[PDB]
């Protein structure tokens, strides 16, 4: 769940 | 290239070969690993058998292989040497168990490590005992006064429950677990605090807190060093639960606290690995989540047939930067009655300690509290989760309705009143009535910071004044419409008696 | 005039700190997920290994 | 039959027995251990072949305690698959995938029986059934029709509210349903089976006064158990149902909880196998099982099977390869959210991702699908406008953005319900919601003439009538 | 006469030595090797016996370089484990491994020996007086105070002043403590255990007449030693100071630097050992080698034993395993972050990331405590603000919230304090503070008698009074 | 994107195709401005609307085939 997040914040 | 092929077996074993016979009897030691060895022979032994070596130390035969046995050393094995003999005692892995382990610190071997004597218990039990069936339980019904206002109120942990108590680096979780043990000290409990691969000292600490607080007489503290091997800290909480599972069949109401459960679970990982077996996420073993269960699975209630002597555990998972991604506190929150959250940014921000309500899982619910508890704490976990998440909304806008921002003043009340400190503990009707004058918006008229002076002073003004109060509570169970109106009385007065202070 | 011209400062700045950031983020972001690919080959071949 | 194999090598729950050279067992055979105890007396741990090793050797599973086991113990071969009692006998009694019933009562008809190991019936033989059947929870009706006979997992987390969700579905639906349930206990809490045994004593469902006339069966493989009983639990509790609709024909439900952990016992007997593992440590036999296990589950022109099975998800991340499976093989999927779970609406199915296969215009009506894809429009635009509002605040949008954000924060707590057994997490009494009652109220929230109730005036009520109710008490307790 | 035997097999630092059928060496017996140089025998090589293998044979790590050693060549078994000299020759003196002077001075004696590998002692012997201790540092003094005979872990990563804070507490603790203080060198550089060796010289403390009562014992496994070396330096040290406070009774301090370097020792022998690949690249035998050492230095009813340590933070990451398994063996966590570093707040201490056991109301007293966990909570508060404050800035909160953030903005500097020695880095001069105006100081922070003046004069200065006349400084010269 | 490109579009779809590309991709560089069109310049607001009709058009039916002269 760490990649999801960090490409979520990133959008 | 394989075991069991070292050249002085293979002459033994050609000097006679028009035969088929066995050597049940004796065992040999080929190998010696860094705490696990190899023995040739032991045709009769189990899978679990403990086995004794030449120099007099005992081992557990875990991987019975084809012709050789690989086993793991319940100590440190400086001396066992090659080429020399082993047993099998016949009996599997079994702990003396008994009313007089009251009030001392006990080793994995169960036997005393503070040196007040050799103790005597007779009747021995095995140290991996299975899990009570569904028959042998019934739902849980009963209280659990934590001591601690929040857990007790709002995420509550009752007898047969086996609450996770989760959290991170130096965030109050061995606290908040001594706690529940020094509140108990006139329910009748025996409580036990197995401490796994804790630090020495602070095993000292504890145990001498224990034996100031009072709580000796009920305690039982199974701790060993960190370092005992990886066998030993593998083993010890399965003592513990040992000792719990005596007494729950002794139908007595019981208490256990495994700390932590990272550590058993790695020094599980230890030997898995030593043992050339395959590693899983991060190293573990699969097999992890199915040993946290066979040891979970026993903390339950007893059944109206078996004598309703509950089993209570609660587990203690530290988590690593403050994540739910790894593979060990994954398992354990699966395996519990949900799980109590703790965070650093929390208690550095006052909040001591530093129960994270929103995320905080009691899958017992009010089912485990008495029906005063149960009726003014009918919703107010789910009011306050809502009253943070319009908080944290409130910061994204200017301007609100004067009602939100009265709501958002007593919630913000009701989150003040449950800060409660530690080796502080509460009781029953000091919750019920402090609860009782935070939901109702009784607080909502004075400062922040005034909340908890207010309610000490409360408080003491109800134990000085009216024991009509305690009885109505403690003798019926119920908050009820008499109570109350006294309850209401001793709102007005004492905020009279603020007005003139 | 002043109003608008001082939030159309103020936007500007946080245009360029939300660059910098996003620039931060991404950077972390292609580590993260570089160090998990490793991490899951080099269990994968570990247990292929031990058998 | 009529051999004997002996125990060669023990490594915990995996077995190597040695056979004659001419008679080998086949495949997924049971094996009986003629074994004992710690007091001797002759005690059984049942085993089931997975493969041939070689050198006229086999490798094998133990279905219970390895624990006692020791090497030159005896073996019997029954030269047939794990049988288990079938029909109306197995009706009202606990059981295990030894077929043993484990409630303290008597023996059963053992006469009647099948085996674990079966396939998928014949595609020409596939009942295209695609009726909608009323749940009751708002967001189970409305953004998630449920297929009658077709498969539902739901997708979750630990502690956000499967079980709570199933215990309530089962709660509603099984009493008014047409047909015989089965629930089945796979890796779960043992205390939670034993407070479903005596609420659903106490609700009749059993109907314990007589036997067999209980229209349920129960399996419980839970925590406890080696690896073996919960990697076939669940083909067991299928097997039962498979009987309830080949010969007795009829509709049945058949909840399987929770099959992450039949997953999970699959991978931890499988690295020990000798598997060179998959991603990261689940078995590579993973799509095949899982499919050999699900693709049974399937209606037909005999009876359909009806299968709301509770679906684990490790640390909420649904890429995961076991939820990446079981997607695969799901027809009305929910996926129950972290976010919602903490937020506090109860209950914490996320009405965006979850998404199903009835809801379509020629399937449960126009209006239904319009009003529904209009809310799933509305709630994408609200948690698309969060990540700007997080900074840029509630005073420099438009009149329909705004609206929107109002409308969808009155939306998300509206789809939540007080349920029969969240009483004790809750403290609400019963609340049961028609699927017309839940339409009409989405009608009344989406079309702007409620633009003027309390806000927080829309969490955990039944009716929107509930709902102009909290607004009237929750006005009157503003003003006095 | 001692059982020999030839080696079989050599794949770097790990030697396979097979005995005799009869004899097989017990666990960590030493073995010397004798080997071939150019010049003579060199027979300095030796070897800890790890595992035994079988078919009279045994697998041994070698305590120093193993290039030379031939295969096929005989083993002299020792029968004792691996035991150094201590003693009153030690003190003023640098050591080896194996107990063997490398400081160019005289042969010690080599009577009162006593092996490494000792254990750990009996948990009925603890002590348990709670006692709080000053230092010099604001964030040492204030937020995590140390503890007398505690373990207190120093953490940080590449750099970020963790050899310069402990070369400042031994500055200030040295000359204090009466007991002696055995330094450790475990995975540093050279250049590090030569200038506290020239320190310790010119100082005095090392002093060559009348060096008997220098006080200080000292041993160094520097980076340029093989993987035994370093992993077994940690036990040399921890006898050396295990005897002194057996028999001689005295508080010792203990300083290692850096044993992640001695972990990590054992992580690269593991794979050489044939033992199989742990978590992420560790050894599966990581929490018992870690104990080994740290579980040896609980004080106890005869004497103390009080052991600051640099454990290095791999990568800059926090949660790796072996900082992971160090984390619960200490009495207090001091994180040396990279921001503040970088930033140039210098000690680079994290704050609200380092906690000890001590910060306790019934230990530290009301005032201490009450005050540090107000500081804590306003630091926290900018730490939780620290998005907004980077994205945006400042003046979109409420003066309410800009109350906390400047008042957490002047205190992030105030933690800051010149070192005794950083001063010839920086140039500002060492500054000692003492606990009874750091707290009067922090009082003054936060209620607003300083707060009006710009935040910059908190910065690298000693105490509150040094901040008014650095204030009135600035406010000088235009 | 396809990479055999206009070769497999017919004569009577390239051009709407190039017009319709040229205005998608102005209304997807102009979309962040949705709730200022009011405050935006009136071609840009124009551009908006119809870029917003074009992605309206662009929508259909779950399997309701369109031949070659309903797309063009
Ligand atoms: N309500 C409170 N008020 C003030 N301090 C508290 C409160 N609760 C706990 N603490 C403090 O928090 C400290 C940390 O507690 P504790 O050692 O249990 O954390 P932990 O993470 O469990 O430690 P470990 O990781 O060693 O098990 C305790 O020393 C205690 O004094
Ligand atoms: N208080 C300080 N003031 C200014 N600079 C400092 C300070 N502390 C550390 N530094 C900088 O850090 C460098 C040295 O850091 P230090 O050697 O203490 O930690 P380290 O390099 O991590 O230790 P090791 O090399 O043992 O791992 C110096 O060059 C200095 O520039
Ligand atoms: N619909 C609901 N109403 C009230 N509380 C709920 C609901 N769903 C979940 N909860 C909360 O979640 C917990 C139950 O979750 P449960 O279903 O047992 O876990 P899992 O979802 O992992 O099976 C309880 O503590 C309860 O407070």
């Amino acid at each position: 769940a760490n990649l999801r997040e960090l490409r979520d914040r990133i959008g | 290239i394989r075991a069991d092929e070292i050249s002085k077996i293979i002459r033994e074993r050609i000097e006679g070969y028009n035969r088929e016979v066995k050597v049940v009897n004796t065992g040999t030691v080929l190998q010696v690993g860094d705490g696990i060895a190899r023995i040739h022979g032991l045709d009769e032994v189990m899978a679990g058998e403990l086995v004794e070596f030449e120099e007099g130390t005992i081992g557990i035969a875990l991987n019975l292989e084809s012709n050789n046995v690989g086993v793991v050393l319940m100590g440190d094995g400086l001396m066992i040497q090659e080429g020399s003999s082993v047993k099998a005692t016949g009996r599997i892995a079994q702990i003396p168990v008994s009313e007089a382990y009251l009030g001392r610190v006990i080793n994995a071997l169960a036997k005393p490590i503070d040196g007040r004597g050799e103790i005597t218990a007779s009747e021995s039990r095995l140290i991996e005992s299975p899990a009570p069936g569904i028959m042998s339980r019934r739902s849980v019904y009963e209280p659990l006064q934590t001591g601690l206002i929040a857990i007790d109120a709002m995420i509550p942990v009752g007898r047969g429950q086996r609450e996770l108590i989760i959290g991170d680096r130096q965030t109050g979780k061995t606290a908040v677990a001594t706690d529940t043990i020094l509140n108990q000290q006139g329910q009748n409990v025996i409580c036990v605090y197995v401490a796994i691969g804790q630090k020495a000292s602070s095993v000292a600490q504890v145990v001498t807190n224990f034996q100031e607080r009072g709580a000796m007489e009920y305690t039982i503290v199974v701790a060993e060093t960190a370092d005992s091997p990886a066998t030993l800290q593998y083993l010890a909480p399965y003592t513990g639960a040992a000792l719990a599972e005596y007494f729950m069949y002794r139908e007595r109401h019981t208490l256990i606290i495994y700390d932590d459960l990272s550590k058993q679970a790695q020094a599980y990982r230890q030997m898995s690995l030593l043992l050339r077996r395959p590693p899983g996420r991060e190293a573990y073993p699969g097999d992890v989540f199915y040993l946290h269960s066979r040891l979970l699975e026993r903390a339950a209630k007893l059944s109206s047939l078996l004598g309703e002597g509950s089993m209570t555990a609660l587990p203690i998972v530290e988590t690593q930067a403050g994540d739910v991604s790894a593979y060990i506190p994954t398992n354990v929150i699966s395996i519990t009655d949900g799980q109590i959250f703790l965070s650093a940014d929390l208690f550095n921000a006052g909040i001591r300690p530093a129960i994270n309500v929103g995320i905080s899982v009691s899958r017992v619910g009010s089912a485990a509290q008495i029906k005063a508890m149960k009726k003014v704490a009918g919703k107010l976990k789910l009011e306050l989760a809502q009253f943070a998440e319009l908080e944290a909304f409130a910061q994204f806008a200017s301007d609100l309705d004067k009602a939100t921002q009265n709501q958002l003043a007593r919630g913000q009340r009701l989150r003040e009143l449950l800060k409660q400190p530690q080796s502080a503990p509460l009781t029953v009707e000091e919750q019920v009535m402090t609860i009782y004058t935070g939901t109702n918006g009784y607080l909502d008229s004075l400062e922040l910071d005034q909340v908890r002076k207010y309610l000490v002073e409360l408080r003491t003004y109800v134990k000085t004044n009216k024991p009509e109060f305690q009885e109505i509570i403690s003798s019926t169970k119920t908050f009820t419409e008499e109570a109350e109106a006294l309850l209401k009385e001793a709102i007005q007065e004492q905020m009279e008696r603020f007005l003139l202070q | 005039a002043s109003e608008l011209a001082a939030r159309m400062t103020a936007m500007s700045n946080a245009t360029d700190n939300a660059n910098e950031l996003k620039k931060t983020l991404s950077i972390n972001y292609n580590r993260a997920r570089q160090a998990k690919i490793t991490g899951e080959i080099l269990e994968i071949v570990a247990g292929a290994n031990a058998c | 039959k009529k051999n004997l194999g002996r125990i060669a090598q023990i490594i915990g729950p995996v077995l190597d027995v040695a056979f004659p050279p001419g008679k080998m067992p086949n495949i997924y055979n049971a094996l009986i251990v003629k074994g004992r105890d710690t007091a001797g007396q002759p005690m059984n741990v049942t085993c089931e072949v997975q493969q041939l090793l070689g050198n006229n050797r086999v490798r094998a599973v133990a279905m219970s305690a390895t624990d006692g086991l020791t090497r030159g113990m005896e073996v019997i071969d029954t030269g047939a698959p794990l049988s288990v009692p079938v029909g109306g006998a197995t009706l009202g009694r606990i059981f295990n995938v030894l077929g043993e019933p484990v409630d303290n009562l008597g023996p059963v008809d053992t006469r009647t029986t099948s085996p674990i190991h079966r396939s998928a019936p014949a595609f020409t033989q596939l009942d295209t059934k695609l009726s909608i059947f009323e749940t009751g929870i708002k967001v189970v009706d409305l953004l998630a029709p449920y297929r009658r006979g077709g498969k539902i997992g739901l997708f979750g987390g630990a502690g956000v509210g499967k079980t709570v969700l199933i215990m309530e579905l089962i709660n509603n639906i099984a009493k008014a349903h047409g047909g015989v349930s089965v629930f089945g206990g796979v890796g779960e809490r043992t205390r939670e089976g034993n407070d479903l045994y005596m609420e659903m004593k106490e609700s009749g469902v059993i109907n314990e006064q007589n036997i067999a006339e209980s229209k349920v069966a129960l399996v419980y493989g839970q925590m406890n158990e080696p690896p073996g009983a919960r990697m076939r639990v669940g083909l067991t509790a299928l097997t039962m149902a498979e009987y309830f609709r080949d010969v007795n024909e009829q509709d049945v439900l058949l909840f399987i909880d929770n099959i992450f952990r039949f997953v999970q016992a699959g991978s931890e007997v499988s690295a020990l196998l000798g598997r060179m593992p998959s991603a990261v440590g689940y078995q590579p036999t993973l799509s095949t099982e899982m499919g050999s296990l699900q693709e049974r589950i399937t209606s037909t022109k005999e009876g359909s099977i009806t299968s709301i099975q509770a679906v684990y998800v490790p640390a909420d991340d649904l890429t995961d390869p076991a939820p990446a499976t079981t997607f695969a093989h799901l027809d009305a999927t929910t996926v129950l959210s972290r976010g919602l779970a903490a937020k506090g609406i109860y209950p914490a199915v996320d009405p965006l991702d979850s998404t199903s296969t009835m809801l379509q215009p020629r399937i449960v009506g126009e209006e239904h699908y319009e009003i529904a894809q209009r809310v799933k429009e509305t709630l994408q635009r609200y948690k698309e406008l969060q990540d700007i509002i997080a900074i840029l605040g509630l005073d420099e949008l438009s009149e329909e953005d705004r609206l929107t954000v109002a409308r969808a924060r009155k939306i998300e707590r509206f789809l939540s319900q007080p349920f029969f057994v969240a009483e004790v997490f809750t403290g609400s009494p019963g609340k049961y919601v028609g699927l017309a009652e839940t339409i009409r109220g989405f009608q009344l929230i989406l079309s702007g003439e409620l633009d003027s109730l309390p806000e927080q005036a829309f969490y955990l009520v039944g009716n929107i009538d509930e709902a102009t109710a909290k607004a009237m008490n929750l006005e009157m307790e503003s003003k006095l």
